[PDB]
RNA sequence: CGGUCCGGCCGGGAACUCAAAGGAGACUGCCAGUGAUAAACUGGAGGAAGGUGGGGAUGACGUCAAGUCAUCAUGGCCCUUACGACCAGGGCUACACACGUGCUACAAUGGCGCAUACAAAGAGAAGCGACCUCGCGAGAGCAAGCGGACCUCAUAAAGUGCGUCGUAGUCCGGAUUGGAGUCUGCAACUCGACUCCAUGAAGUCGGAAUCGCUAGUAAUCGUGGAUCAGAAUGCCACGGUG
């Protein structure tokens, strides 16, 4: 049984196409699966009948994939314009991690090779 | 439950210092205890060893204090009053506590 | 410039009081810790009773004798460039190189368990083919070569 | 020397120990509401939190002998300098160098 | 009659106790390999005790206090070492060519400052 | 051995660890082999064991046309409409280029998850903080013992074990970019900790070349302390494996 993704490898594990989705991953997958009672002892593909529409109705309850996947790449989008450090080096390719620049910054030159 | 410590910093000159509470309490009294040795409690320190570098190896010290409790089996008036009021007790501390 | 360094004789083993195998370990032995070692250890003898393993009088003593090295140097010298010679080595470093020549070929190439990969090699520890074997006959070729001048 | 390095440490580890070793009790009382979602305190914060002269940061107890900001010792209320130089004349109780 | 011994290895110290007539091996009020089940060589204690065989004829009965479960393991064949010269005069000649009265004394070094890694020095070569 | 919050817990013992002062033991002394029938080594014997016993503190003279006036004095030069001091901010986290030291993964003989054995040594009365909690958790809440051989920091981690993962260059390594937070302080833009839910990367011990140690040493994994608004991969001890 399946409630994301297209397929599934059959019984080796419920959390493969429900793992990786953005906001659920290898926490919260094991969490809904329980929903149903699946579990990682005596692993089965079987899901009776009625069980499985309330199941795929929880992974709808908030956004999934590439529409979540927008806010990890909007901080750098939401400031910019502003000649500050956050602005400037967001419309701008330059260290933002608090890393010395002395010494290695001919990593910014490209590959290396 | 008038009780007794005796503090140094030299392993022989506290058992010098311990024969004369044993005198002490023995000199009118008759009943006396067994003084324990107990374990050295120590503390150490590490620092540069002198104004000017040395910045491969600090200089290390340590620091060894002998306790003894003794046990007085009869602290009487005539054996305690005065020791309480004067020490009297050189290269040691003596600390007399109710 | 003298050494010659004390007198170390080490422990037997607890099960057996084996010299060889208490030595064994200590080849097997990598983070300062010998329970890998014992994992492989009677394991690699046992599994090579699954596919070859006649006669256990020995255990593996024979295969480190079938195991031959005879190829070692040390360099000569009087000043700056130097002359190579060849060593006549003594059982005891003969047998000391024979136990990293058979446990460095089992490790060649990555594979599961090492008592099996060890097995696998024990198995060939009757007629020595590859590994252990094709690096000492091309330097061998210089053998006598390298005697000529003394 | 520079004076006006003692001159900080008279009005700040000197000074804090009656006013700035316990007060946090005093910001602490914003944060005492009767329910959720509703305020009573608004900008009054600005003037709980208003000292600038006296922090519970900023405190440096330096050497008591020497001024020095690193290599003091509590215990002797001396400097790694001059642990050696009272130890060598003897002039400390029981410390020694060697022989253990 | 009972017999006694004591030895010390490695940050322990132990105390035997062996009785004739049939019994078991007892350590801290339990079996060898209760809290001894994880290690593989305690077989070290029985290398004395072979001369008299493994608790078929006697009664063992050992104590143990500190170090670890090779040390702890020294010192107790140290004092059945120390019992067993007792049990019999020509075992008194054995275990003495045996070697088994043998002790092992060092653990540690001792500084003789500085060196970050005690005895290791810093690399000299390089440039 | 008597009684038992069944607890070395309480009487009690003094045997046994241990904590500790005091005696014994080891002198090349004995014997062989070499060798001025020398001195001295090598070997043997005893014993728990030698051969500066194994080890500490160890530093004779003179040191390089050598460092330090920023540990402290002090000759000289020079400033004081300042090369002051009292504040608000900066710089010390510029890299246009030149060299290194660590630590973690590069695995399988291993990792991941979840249980379980063992301390050693410090530190602890505006402090170490138990128990029980409120909560997803950092944190926050209440409060005992403790002046420390009588409580707390603190279920040591390697190791022992059961499931599980597998050569795919690793759905490993989890950095890194977001979301939700919790706190410290006048205040967290750059450039602060710690937590939960997402996120997703380089990397098969290496190339000229080159290190440290003969023993509790090299190799490897944990514990503690000082410095202390909040935060060390910094600086020193302690122990397991060996």
């Amino acid at each position: 049984a399946r409630i994301a993704g297209i397929n599934i490898p059959d019984h080796k594990h419920a959390v493969i196409a429900l793992t990786s989705i953005y906001g659920v991953g290898k926490t919260r997958s094991k969490a809904i699966l329980a929903a149903a009672g699946i579990a990682e002892d005596v692993k089965i593909s079987e899901l009776s009948e009625g069980q499985i529409d309330t199941l795929r109705d929880e992974v709808a309850k908030f956004v999934v994939e590439g529409d979540l996947r927008r806010e990890i790449s909007m901080s750098i989008k939401r400031l910019m314009d502003l000649g500050c450090y956050r602005g400037l080096r967001h419309r701008r390719g330059l260290p933002v991690r608090g890393q010395r620049t002395k010494t290695n910054a001919r990593t910014r030159k490209g590959p290396r090779k | 439950r008038i009780r007794i410590r005796l503090k140094a910093f030299d392993h022989r000159l506290i058992d010098q210092a311990t024969a004369e509470i044993v005198e002490t309490a023995k000199r009118t009294g008759a009943q006396v205890r067994g003084p324990i040795p107990l374990p050295t409690r120590k503390e150490r320190f590490t620092v540069l060893i002198s104004p000017h570098v040395n910045k491969d190896a600090r200089d290390q010290y340590e620091i060894r204090t002998h306790l003894r409790l003794v046990d007085i089996v009869e602290p009487t008036e005539k054996t305690v009053d005065a020791l309480m009021r004067l020490d009297l007790a050189a290269g040691v501390d003596v600390q007399i506590s109710l | 410039r003298r050494r010659v360094i004390g007198q170390r004789k080490i422990l037997p083993d607890p099960k057996f009081g084996s010299e060889l195998l208490a030595k064994f370990v200590n080849i097997l032995m990598v983070d300062g810790k010998k329970s890998t070692a014992e994992s492989i250890v009677y394991s690699a003898l046992e599994t090579l009773a699954q596919r070859s393993g006649k006669s256990e009088l020995e255990a593996f003593e024979v295969a480190l004798e079938n195991v031959r090295p005879t190829v070692e140097v040390k360099s000569r010298r009087v000043g700056g460039s130097t002359y190579q010679v060849p060593v006549e080595v003594r059982p005891v470093r003969r047998n000391a190189l024979a136990m990293r020549w058979i446990v460095e070929a089992a490790r060649k190439r990555g594979d599961k368990s090492m008592a099996l990969r060890l097995a696998n090699e024990l198995s060939d520890a009757a007629e020595n083919k590859g590994t252990a074997v094709k690096k000492r006959e091309d330097v061998h070729r210089m053998a006598e070569a390298n005697k000529a001048f003394a | 020397a520079k004076q006006s390095m003692k001159a900080r440490e008279v009005k700040r580890v000197a000074l804090a120990d009656k006013y700035f070793a316990k007060r946090a009790e005093l910001k602490a009382i914003i944060s005492d509401v009767n329910a959720s979602d509703e305020d009573r305190w608004n900008a009054v914060l600005k003037l709980q939190t208003l000292p600038r002269d006296s922090s519970p940061s900023r405190q440096r107890n330096r050497c008591r002998q020497t001024g020095r900001p690193h290599g003091f010792l509590r215990k002797f209320g001396l400097s790694r300098i001059k642990v050696r130089e009272a130890a060598m004349r003897g002039e400390i109780p029981g410390l020694k160098k060697a022989s253990w | 009659n009972q017999y006694y011994g004591t030895g010390r290895r490695k940050s322990s110290a132990a105390r035997v106790f062996i009785k004739p007539g049939n019994g078991k091996i007892v350590i801290n009020q339990r079996s060898l390999e209760q809290y001894f089940g994880r290690e593989t060589a305690r077989m070290v204690v029985r290398q004395p005790l072979e001369l008299v065989d493994m608790v078929e004829k006697l009664d063992l009965y050992i104590t143990v206090k500190g170090g670890g479960i090779s040390g702890q393991a020294g010192a107790i064949r140290h004092g059945i070492t120390r019992a067993l010269m007792e049990y019999d005069e020509s075992l008194r000649s054995e275990l003495r060519k045996a070697g088994f009265v043998t002790r092992d004394a060092r653990q540690v070094e001792r500084k003789k400052v500085g060196l970050r890694k005690a005895r290791r020095r810093p690399q000299f070569s390089k440039r």
